[PDB]
């Protein structure tokens, strides 16, 4: 299905569009600040998921 | 981490 980026709200450029390992949210690596130059190989959690951690 | 492309 069509996930969208939390920052820019577009679902284009699938190749750069990170999925959150904890929910159905997404972010383009090029929209991320700080600079994310590549798709990380480990788990990645969006900011909404960080809010639920302890 | 997986992308929208690697998941679809
Ligand atoms: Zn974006
Ligand atoms: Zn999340």
């Amino acid at each position: 299905n069509k996930v969208t980026c939390l920052v820019c709200r577009k679902g284009d450029n699938d190749e750069f569009l990170l999925l959150c390992d904890g929910c159905d949210r997404g972010c383009h690596i090029y929209c991320h600040r700080p600079k994310m130059e590549a798709v990380p190989e480990g788990d990645w959690f969006c900011t909404v998921c960080l809010a639920q951690q302890v | 981490a997986r992308t929208k492309q690697t998941a679809r």
